[PDB]
């Protein structure tokens, strides 16, 4: 695979 | 590897796009975070000299970087904040420039071949800027 997505880290 | 400027030149130079890529270089400088200064110095120099096409993935590392360091520390996300501005500003021109050339490679396809005449080539190059 997957391109990076920028809301994967789970900092809310 | 241990962290140096010159280990981080070479891993920034092979950041890509994937989830995986952007995951790696992230968990290493987060797990290097003492020398945060550092990292956020050579990143910011290597993104004026990335190619135009793998300078957002440098964006992406940073937002990787930041959000992933909160629960460690404020390091990240200040040393950051002196250098984001210019970074955004950087990748948003380059960005437009970058995604034009196939249309400025056109236009000076059609004038070596004249296509049109060269007035008429100026006029398209203007409304592109």
């Amino acid at each position: 695979s997957p391109s990076y997505s920028p809301t994967s880290p789970s900092y809310s | 590897s241990s962290f140096s400027e010159s280990a981080l030149e070479k891993k920034l130079s092979e950041l890509s796009n994937s989830q995986h890529s952007v995951q790696t270089l992230s968990l290493w400088l987060i797990h290097h975070r003492k020398h945060a200064g550092p990292i956020v110095s050579v990143w910011h120099r290597e993104l004026r000299k990335a190619k135009s096409n793998r300078k957002l993935t440098f964006l992406y590392l940073a937002n990787d970087v930041i959000q992933n360091s909160k629960r460690k520390g404020p390091e990240f996300t200040r040393e950051f904040e002196s250098v984001l501005v210019d970074a955004f500003s950087h990748v948003a021109r380059e960005a437009d420039e970058g995604c034009k050339k196939p249309l400025e490679r056109l236009l000076n396809i059609w004038q070596e071949r004249s296509v049109y005449g060269g007035e008429f080539i100026q006029q398209l190059k203007l409304s592109m800027e």
